[PDB]
Formats: C-alpha cells, sequence, structure tokens
C-alpha cells in the first residue's frame, strides 16, 4: 500500500539517481546523482516553482548551467516537462566534462 | 508520496516491476510508440552507467 | 492505457501538488 509507494521512490532514486525534495518558499529541489563517474555521490541540483502566472521557472541552480533560461523558455512553450528534466541532465553531465 | 512517484513517471514514462529480487531492474518504458520492456542485471553494472542508460531512454526532443 | 490520465495531465499541474501536499524539507547543499 503505502509500502509500495515508498518502495517505487526509492527505486525511481536510486535507478534514475534523482531525489526531489518540497523546500521553503513553494520551491521544488531537483537532486541529480550518479553524473560524476568518478564520484558518483556528488551532486548536482537546480530549484523550480511555478510562478503566479502559472509558469515554470528556476529559481536558482547548482552549480550553475548557461543553458538553463533557455531551458526554462523551451519549456514554458512546449509544455514538455520531461525534455526539460532530461535536457538539464545532459547539461550537467557535460558540464562534469568541462576545463 | 504518490504525487512524486506520478512525477517520476510523467519525466521518465517508466513503471517499474515490483515483484522481483532488489537485483533486477525490470519495468516498462512507455513513449509515444509501442511500450519497451526493461531487464538488467544490477549486479553487472555501475551505479552510474544504470542511471545513464535509463536516462538515454528518454528522448530529450522538446 | 492505465496512464493515460497521467500522460495528459499539465506538469504544472502535478508540480503543484508535490508543492501543497508535501511538507517542507531542507534543501540539500553542495557543502
Amino acid at each position: 500500500r503505502v509500502e509500495r509507494l515508498c518502495k517505487s521512490k526509492e527505486l525511481f532514486e536510486e535507478r534514475l539517481g534523482l531525489e526531489i525534495r518540497r523546500i521553503h518558499n513553494e520551491q521544488l529541489q531537483f537532486i541529480f546523482r550518479h553524473i560524476d563517474h568518478k564520484d558518483p555521490d556528488k551532486p548536482y541540483m537546480f530549484t523550480l516553482s511555478i510562478n503566479e502566472q502559472g509558469d515554470y521557472e528556476v529559481t536558482s541552480c547548482t552549480p550553475p548551467l548557461d543553458c538553463i533560461s533557455e531551458f526554462q523558455l523551451k519549456v514554458r512553450e512546449t509544455n514538455n516537462f520531461s525534455a526539460f528534466i532530461a535536457n538539464i541532465r545532459k547539461a550537467f553531465t557535460a558540464l562534469s566534462f568541462k576545463q | 508520496a504518490a504525487y512524486v512517484t506520478q512525477l517520476y513517471y510523467k519525466i521518465s514514462r517508466i513503471d517499474w516491476d515490483y515483484e522481483v529480487e532488489p537485483a533486477r531492474i525490470k519495468g516498462i518504458h512507455y513513449g509515444p510508440d509501442i511500450a519497451q520492456p526493461i531487464n538488467m542485471d544490477s549486479s553487472h553494472h555501475s551505479r552510474c552507467f544504470i542511471s545513464d542508460y535509463l536516462w538515454s531512454l528518454v528522448p530529450t526532443a522538446w | 492505457n492505465a496512464f493515460s490520465e497521467l500522460d495528459s495531465a499539465d506538469p504544472r499541474v502535478m508540480l503543484r501538488r508535490i508543492i501543497q501536499n508535501q511538507p517542507q524539507v531542507d534543501p540539500l547543499a553542495l557543502q
């Protein structure tokens, strides 16, 4: 019942390496792990709210991604939240190889 | 609890098989067109490959 | 199918369902 729900959450957390936290000021924090294969536990995170106009709004990104404002504009236009999340993860992967 | 797992479906389009040994990553990935089975042995792979592979199932086109 | 309703839901509704119904916890930091 409730056990099956907690089990489903843990399977997604572990297998996608993605945790979702409801934090202060009406925001959800998305935390990706398993990004840097040399440091699987290292998190890459952003936070999101739905703003007073009912729009997606990224309210912070740590570490920063230079494409996330472009992604915010695209998710607003397409409403494709799946692709928004997939593109942010791709962008953290890439960022992890920069320097 | 239900609302978060519902959003993980919205994001990944994956539905897990909850009646299998922990060592088996098994489920189905849904899409426009026909649904695709997943049945992997977690013991054969790193945590990061499992996550990168599962995420590669999710289309990045807007 | 069984996901019919989730497939057509607007993600903003789903995101708001989590935000309104789950209690707040600390954000994780890079630290």
